[PDB]
């Protein structure tokens, strides 16, 4: 038989807030990576920091994610983390 | 419990338990990413296995596989392709083995001032074993390497969710993988590698950064030309000068691929706040290089207004960490303890820290305050 390998269980979770880019970003930032990621980034970075993080995504890893959503979800973490 | 906070902002921490691993600083689970705690440096020379850290960038990370069944391809610029087992690795090549640190290009990076995107590491992404395994060297000439030959290119079992997303795939000169010191590894401190090191076989580039140790390697390419994966292109890259820096928030005008360790140093023995008693307290820790030799370390107690030289423990090798003593008398009150190596090149640690717009390569001279009474 192969050798295989046990990982613990995924428990990253994003930071809830009102605005609609939390809905957008637990939708779209998890298809990859955990969230975790994002949880562990610099604090308050600000708008400059996170816009750059989401076109990287989107350009150079190729996340599947529209203009709308992109901008949704940058102001959400700019405003939360 | 079960949570460390990191001396940084944003740095508290998960304590995570994965299979054959101690518990671990948790930094990501998809993939994984595991640090090392400080104190961990303080039990010894080499990094136990169930304590050695972890870093990936694609989620796709193997999770079985079949020793027997494992091939490793070696195809492109060479007279002859090869499809080598395990077991042909192990019996058909001479074993070489050397004691070399893996330290991640952004080892330290959460300390990094102004604050930079990655991963927030503080200095545990680093770790010092005694690899076994084939010189790269001896199946590349099997192989028979072609004139004309630039780079070799490695690639692993891991992969990414979205077949859109760079592989990972490393390069290194042709001159470099040939140099026998460049290993195909498949044994750590004795043992088969631990699963998330790597397990069945990883390279192993003594003195080089960790970004080029490719685990689960199964696919060397020889090329007649510069490789030009993201991964090697875009990404791993310093400032093309000496101090491989520049001026907080500027980009580089030209850059290079990472490459060689600069040198290090820290003392094991004690952290920020420490109670010591005051008179002759015993200090040590350890340094390293990209393989030049460690030459001194100098420790001091005042902050860097005066330095005592530490005595060097009887080396490991020249890619190993290197241990160092130093008793020094403290009179009663707080202290900023430093340590600085120097190695045989004559290249050193700075005082003042500098930067790079990915946080990479971290060296300066470290300070610990502590308390003698
Ligand atoms: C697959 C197409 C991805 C999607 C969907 C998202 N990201 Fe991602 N991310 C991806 C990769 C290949 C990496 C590098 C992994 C590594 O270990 O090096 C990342 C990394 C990040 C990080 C860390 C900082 C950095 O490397 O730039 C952050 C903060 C991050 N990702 C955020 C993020 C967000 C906000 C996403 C929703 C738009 C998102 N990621 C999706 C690949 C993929
Ligand atoms: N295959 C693979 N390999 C690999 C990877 C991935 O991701 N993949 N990573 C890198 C990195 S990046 Mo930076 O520079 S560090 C690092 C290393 C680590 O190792 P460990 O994990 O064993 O410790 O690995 C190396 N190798």
């Amino acid at each position: 038989a192969p050798l295989t390998y046990e990982l613990p269980d995924e428990t990253a979770q994003l930071k809830p807030a009102p605005q609609p880019g939390f809905e957008a970003a637990q939708n779209n930032c998890a298809a990859c990576h955990s969230v975790d990621y994002i949880n562990t980034q610099p604090p308050g970075k600000g708008q400059a920091f996170w816009d750059a993080e989401v076109q990287k995504m989107i350009k150079v890893y190729h996340a599947p994610v529209d203009e709308a959503d992109a901008k949704a979800i940058a102001d959400y973490l700019a405003k939360t983390y | 419990a079960d949570t460390v906070t990191l001396p940084f902002a944003n740095g508290e921490r998960p304590l995570v338990m994965y299979p054959g691993k101690r518990p671990l600083i948790g930094l990501t689970a998809r993939p994984p990413q595991l640090e090392t705690p400080f104190s961990v440096f303080d039990e010894g020379l080499i990094t136990p296995n169930d304590a050695f850290f972890v870093r990936y960038h694609l989620a796709g990370i193997p999770l079985e596989i079949d020793p027997d069944a494992f091939r490793l391809e070696i195809k492109g610029k060479v007279g002859t392709p090869l499809s080598l087992s395990l077991q042909d690795l192990k019996n058909d090549f001479p074993a070489s083995e050397v004691v070399a640190v893996n330290q991640c290009s952004g080892n330290s990076r959460g300390f990094v001032e102004p604050r930079v995107g990655g991963g927030q590491l503080a200095n545990g992404a680093m770790g010092n074993a005694r690899w076994r395994g084939v010189p790269l060297k001896a199946v590349l000439e099997k192989a028979g390497v072609q004139a004309g030959a630039k780079q070799v290119t490695f690639g692993g079992l891991d992969g990414p969710v979205i077949p859109e997303t760079p592989d990972f795939v490393k390069a290194l000169s042709i001159d470099h993988a040939t140099d026998g010191e460049v290993m195909l590894a498949y044994s750590m401190n004795g043992a088969d590698l631990p699963w998330l090191n790597g397990y069945p076989l990883r390279l192993v580039v003594p003195g080089y950064y960790g970004t080029y140790w490719v685990k689960h390697l199964n696919e060397i390419t020889v090329i007649d030309k510069e490789f030009d994966g993201f991964w090697m292109k875009t990404a791993y890259r310093i400032p093309d000068n000496a101090c491989a820096c520049t001026e907080p928030g500027k980009a580089p005008t030209a850059t290079i691929p990472i490459n060689r360790f600069d040198v290090r140093s820290f003392i094991t023995n004690v952290e920020n706040g420490a109670s010591v008693k005051a008179g002759e307290v015993p200090l040590r820790g350890i340094a390293f290089d990209g393989g030049y030799g460690i030459t001194q370390v100098s420790v001091s107690a005042d902050a860097g207004k005066s330095w005592t030289n530490a005595t060097l423990d009887p080396g490991l090798g020249k890619y190993s960490f290197r241990g160092w003593k130093a008793v020094l008398p403290l009179t009663k009150g707080d202290h900023v303890l430093m340590c600085r190596a120097t190695n045989a090149r004559g290249e050193t640690q700075p005082m003042q820290a500098t930067w790079n717009p990915a946080g990479y390569m971290r060296n300066v001279v470290e300070a610990t305050r502590v308390i003698a009474a």
